[PDB]
């Protein structure tokens, strides 16, 4: 019983750091594309 | 004009609606008049439907339907039910609604009634349903101060029971022929005080009050048993 | 980036000017008071035509009297002076229509307010119609769909419906209605939002919205903000109604939101009671009702006939139509109000947003007890249809047991099951905002609801469950969701494969 | 012993199941990344 | 006039006030508008005063006050108040007085609006 919950509760945190690397992957791109934007703009 | 007192018409038999709260609480009668009060979205058009398909089983005559001041898509479903089950070549259908300016809709219902005095005055016994009277009312009320009147409480017409009462004096059974009648009528902000519902309760032989709280409650048709009364 | 020969456009506009003497017909100002303005002259005018004041400001003349003119400004009044010159324009009241208003943000007469260029609008349309009449119209059944779960499953819309959305303030009704527009981005139905009244960074904060989800060439923009004429507030619905009923008239389909009818009502009531009307009920007009009511018709579906009568003959064989959201703020749940009960006398059922299911955190805040679609399930798809039939019955058994939980243990077992089975489907018909599911999504987690697949599943992990539940069979069994996203068809092979892939994945995940 | 080392197995099994849908997740924001940073390059 | 639909600043910026309460519990935006309520003697001239020292100090701004129906003694009182607490010199004051007729107290506000 011990082994069956510390292998649900591994789980949520493999889920949860992904989702963490999803966030940080679509808003360092939206970052990067904003920055590329106003140097064309002020060009 | 209105018919005179010595053409008029008595007569209690019993109408059965099939409806429990109608047949029970405020009984119909053959040529007598119906009032259907109630505020906005409460099922007075509901109720009216299913009025119309339960006085159709015992009745052979014809029908006249008025649509004042209503939705235009109400009177293409209608219309188109009553084309697909073939009782389209009995009913009548004078229509004037919201989409309309104000003489349209301040005189669609004597169309209606013209054609239902013209079936009364052939010596038959005739139906004729009208959804909104109330809005032949307020088409009164977008034309008063245009026409040059001081207005009475709550912004009214101040003719309103002279115009409420031409109308309604025509509707009645005579000895030649029986019309009868059921009507719609609109309670505005649900206030059964406001005047036009107020004048338009002693025009009527049977009244059924619809009450938002009922439908609030889940209960259909909605009927409030303590304010509907009728004469039957 | 900038030739010098690219600005001779000039010389071609010189090659294109008539400089004949054309007839007009022409006035004095007498007075300016609020707004209104007072005109000697103008002998052909007609009811409801333009009048040109210099400095390009129109007017629309009102009260034809025998001896004066009387016009209401449609712009700002106060550059007008006794004195001034009046003419007419030989038009009833305008604005310009077309595909080219798509992307773009006017005012209420059409100019354009987002700095994009001039709008090349190749036809112009009249502001004021009747509605097309009775055997014009057909029966809806066509589905439009706002991405909701508990709109979607419960208070079906369809294309030529009236939905309104009513309810108290700050408590998500341009939510409901932004999504509903976002969400009609790739099914074909062209979307016009009207914004009256509002301030004007709450509009570009909503353009802004509508760019960052991919919509805002889809969709065109009126607004008419709160510090310009009552005027133009009272008449940007109908210049909006116009842009919509272009695609309405030529066999397409449109959806249009009135982000407040309840301020466009205080505009209008601001400029009867300039003009002296007499009011009724809350100082409102007589005519209010026909206010929103000449508006709301226009709204239709329209039969085939019409469409070819319309075109000459060049569009044959379909419908068109234009859905209308029209949104009324109430104050403090009052919906027994003067204008709250004149709007649901004209649509075809209202959606509910209830103040204290927002403030419990219930965040499309739906109230199942009172909200109600006229046309049903004639509009709703076959599987949305046949799975949703469940949902309302358990949000039902929901009203009075939900406070019922502090003392739930001591109860029966069918009590104790229906009170389990309400917070299951409570919890599910929350939803983020900016977050549209698709029919297969929704048919998912309707069908996880309706089929007892949340029973071992406890609260505060049901719609965390659900999102797993999505991503699982858009990695497993995608073609099956591209079998459901088609038109919603229902058969036993589709309800085989949901039954079985949601078996594997309670077994396996 | 022996529903111990089928408790073993569930175990690592639900551990390559949180890693499966965390690989799915991280796909999906890829492609998420891509397309709103060809979003604001157009705008 | 308003300022128009291309001159709208965009996005959703916080002021940062420096009080903690404001700033976590009920934030402020920049452009935006705090109705305040309660009555009297619960600190309400002391907030304002906080309010005008840290957006001159911190924050390189400054601040316009415009009484719209001002009590002649609370004027004088607060005038004296905020030479007392030396942040006169970060606020400009308009008064529209009561004794005075009504289009005055209707247009103060105006009068303020456009110094800031
Ligand atoms: N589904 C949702 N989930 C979470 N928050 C939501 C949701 N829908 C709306 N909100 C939030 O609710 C708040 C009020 O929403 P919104 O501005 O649409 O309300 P409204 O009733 O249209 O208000 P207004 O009076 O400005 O017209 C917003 O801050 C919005 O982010
Ligand atoms: N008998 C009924 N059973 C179920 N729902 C009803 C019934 N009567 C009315 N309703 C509900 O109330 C709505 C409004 O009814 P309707 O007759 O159009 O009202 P009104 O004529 O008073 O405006 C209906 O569309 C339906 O949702
Ligand atoms: N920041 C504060 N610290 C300590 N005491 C305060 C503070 N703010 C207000 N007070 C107390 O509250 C009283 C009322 O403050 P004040 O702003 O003058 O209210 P009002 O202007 O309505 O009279 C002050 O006399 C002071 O003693
Ligand atoms: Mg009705």
């Amino acid at each position: 019983g011990q082994q069956l919950r510390e292998a649900k509760a591994q789980a949520a945190e493999i889920v949860e750091q992904a989702k963490k690397r999803a966030n940080q992957i679509v808003d360092e791109a939206r970052d990067q594309a904003r920055t590329e934007g106003e140097r064309l703009k002020a060009q | 004009e209105a018919p005179s007192y010595a053409d008029q018409a008595g007569g209690n038999e019993l109408l059965e609606t099939g409806i429990k709260v109608i047949d029970l609480v405020c009984p119909f009668a053959k040529g007598g008049k119906v009032g259907l009060f109630g505020g906005a979205g409460v099922g007075k058009t509901v109720n009216m439907m299913e009025l119309i398909r339960n006085i159709a089983i015992e009745h052979s005559g014809y029908s006249v339907f008025a649509g004042v001041g209503e939705r235009t898509r109400e009177g293409n479903d209608f219309y188109h039910e009553m084309k697909d089950s073939n009782v389209l070549d009995k009913v009548a259908l004078v229509y004037g609604q919201m989409n309309e300016p104000p003489g349209n809709r301040l005189r669609v219902a004597l169309t209606g009634l013209t054609m239902a005095e013209k079936f009364r005055d052939e010596g038959r016994d005739v139906l004729l349903f009208i959804d909104n009277i109330y809005r032949y009312t307020l088409a009164g009320t977008e034309v008063s101060a245009l026409l040059g009147r001081m207005p009475s409480a709550v912004g009214y017409q101040p003719t309103l029971a002279e115009e409420m009462g031409v109308l309604q004096e025509r509707i009645t059974s005579t000895k030649k022929g029986s019309i009868t009648s059921i009507q719609a009528v609109y309670v505005p902000a649900d206030d059964l005080t406001d005047p036009s519902p107020a004048t338009t309760f002693a025009h009527l032989d049977a009244t059924v009050v619809l009450s938002r709280d009922i439908a609030s409650l889940g209960i259909y048709p909605a009927v409030d048993p303590l304010d509907s009364t009728s004469r039957q | 980036l900038n030739p010098s020969e690219i600005s001779e456009i000039i010389k071609g506009r010189i090659e294109k000017l008539d400089v004949a003497s054309q007839a007009r017909n022409e006035g004095t100002i007498v007075s300016v008071s609020d707004g209104i303005v007072r005109i000697y002259g103008l002998a052909d005018v007609m009811y409801g035509e333009m009048i040109e004041f210099p400095g390009g400001v129109y007017g629309m003349a009102l009260n034809l009297e025998q001896d004066s003119v009387g016009a209401v400004v449609l712009g700002e009044y106060q550059g007008l002076a006794e004195g001034m010159n009046a003419k007419c324009t030989g038009r009833i009241l305008e604005v310009p229509v077309g595909p080219e208003l798509l992307g773009r943000v006017v005012d209420a007469l059409g100019n354009p307010i987002d700095g994009k260029g001039p709008i090349d609008a190749k036809a112009t349309d009249a502001v004021e119609k009747v509605a097309p009449g009775v055997i014009w119209r057909k029966s809806v059944d066509q589905p439009v769909q706002t991405g909701y779960k508990s709109v979607d499953a419960m208070i079906p819309v369809g294309r030529g419906q009236r939905e309104l959305i009513i309810g108290d303030r700050q408590i998500g009704k341009t939510a409901l209605a932004v999504d509903a527009i976002i969400n009609q981005k790739d099914s074909g139905i062209k979307c016009v939002y009207v914004a009256i009244g509002q301030k004007q960074s709450t509009i570009a904060n909503v353009v802004r919205k509508l760019e960052e989800n991919g919509a805002l060439a889809n969709t065109i923009v009126v607004a008419a903000s709160a510090s310009e004429s009552a005027a133009l507030q009272y008449l940007a619905p109908y210049s909006g109604c116009t842009m919509g009923e272009y695609f309405r008239d030529r066999g397409e389909d449109a959806l249009i939101v009135y982000d407040d009818l309840s301020k466009q009502a205080v505009a209008y009531r601001q400029i009867s009671l300039l003009l002296r009307r007499p009011p009724g009920r809350e100082a409102y007009p007589g005519d209010v009702f026909y206010l929103h009511s000449r508006l709301l018709e226009r709204a239709s579906r329209v039969s085939e006939e019409y469409v070819e009568k319309f075109t000459n003959g060049a569009v044959t064989g379909k419908t068109g139509s234009l859905t209308a959201l029209p949104i009324i703020e109430t104050q403090a749940g009052d919906v027994s109000a003067f204008v709250p009960t004149n709007v649901i006398s004209i649509t075809d059922g209202q959606i509910f947003l209830e103040s204290a299911m927002f403030n419990s955190g219930i965040r499309p805040a739906v109230n199942a007890g009172i909200s109600v679609s006229r046309v049903g399930g004639a509009a709703q798809t076959k599987i949305i249809k046949k799975l949703s039939g469940g949902i309302r019955t358990a949000l039902a058994q929901y009203r009075e047991l939900a406070a019922f939980a502090q003392f739930a243990s001591d109860l029966d077992e069918a009590t104790r099951k229906q009170l389990e089975h309400g917070q299951r489907v409570t919890e599910l018909m929350k939803q983020k905002q900016y977050a549209p599911m698709s029919i297969a999504e929704m048919s998912l987690s309707l069908y996880a609801a309706e089929r007892g697949f949340l029973q071992d599943v406890e609260i505060a992990k049901v719609g965390s469950f659900e999102q797993a539940l999505i991503s699982y069979f858009q990695r497993e069994h995608a073609a099956l969701l591209a079998k459901i996203n088609e038109k919603g068809d229902f058969n036993d092979e589709i309800d085989a494969g949901i039954k079985a892939g949601i078996e594997k994945f309670k077994a396996t995940q």
